[PDB]
Order: C-alpha cells, then sequence, then structure tokens
C-alpha cells in the first residue's frame, strides 16, 4: 500500500 | 562534484508518476541521492538533476 498519509510543507 | 555526506543512496522497489510540481518521477530498479528522512516521504534527487518527495514505502537502504 504506496502513497502514506500527506507530508508537511509542501512545493506548492 | 561531491562536497560531503547529507543523505544516502536509496533503491527504488517500484514506480510512480509526478502528478504534481511537489513530488517526481521514478522507476524501479533505480537508485537516488536522499536529502530528508524525517517523515512518511522523502526529499531525494533523480540521477537527471530533479528533487521533490517520494513516498518512503518504495524506497529501500541500498549497501552501495
Amino acid at each position: 500500500p504506496p502513497v502514506p498519509n500527506p507530508d508537511y510543507e509542501p512545493i506548492r | 562534484g561531491s562536497m560531503g555526506t547529507a543523505g544516502k543512496w536509496v533503491l527504488c522497489n517500484y514506480d510512480f508518476q509526478a502528478r504534481n510540481s511537489s513530488e517526481l518521477s521514478v522507476k524501479q530498479r533505480d537508485v537516488l541521492e536522499v536529502l530528508d528522512d524525517s517523515r512518511k516521504w522523502w526529499k531525494v534527487r533523480d540521477p537527471a538533476g530533479q528533487e521533490g518527495y517520494v513516498p518512503y514505502n518504495i524506497l529501500t537502504p541500498y549497501p552501495g
């Protein structure tokens, strides 16, 4: 099950 | 031109595609330079010169 919980401080 | 260490080498177990500017497009059996490893998504760089985030699930600690 790849693509875990969303990461903080994005590049957008 | 390698001035000093900061991360390590990690192999891709699986393939992925960059669906946004925050992320990258990588394939299984490739190795990438990590830069940050403190969360669910690691900051790495492709051998072509591109930086962004990839899921730690597809990354594995490569012995070099």
